[PDB]
């Protein structure tokens, strides 16, 4: 009963450095 | 229909449809659909709507 994930594309929020 | 040999006569049926438009749509797109990848309690799951 935990709540889970969140998705809505956005690349810019998945970038690493 | 009259066969002779200077002479002929001929009759043929020709039945049409015709489609009459309602609208017409000229600059149009087909869809595709990618998703999204998902990790969850170890497994990989491909997501779509
Ligand atoms: C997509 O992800 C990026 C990174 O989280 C979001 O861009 C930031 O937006 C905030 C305002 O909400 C600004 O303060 C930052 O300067 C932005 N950072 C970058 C790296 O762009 C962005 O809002 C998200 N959503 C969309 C639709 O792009």
């Amino acid at each position: 009963q935990v709540l889970g994930p969140v998705i809505d594309w956005n690349v810019t929020q998945r970038a690493v450095y | 229909t009259h066969s002779s040999p200077t002479a002929t006569a001929w009759e043929i049926g020709l039945y049409y449809e015709l489609v009459i438009p309602k609208h017409i749509y000229l600059n149009n797109w087909n869809v595709v659909n990618i998703g999204h990848l998902v990790k969850s309690a170890g497994q990989l799951t491909h997501v779509t709507i």
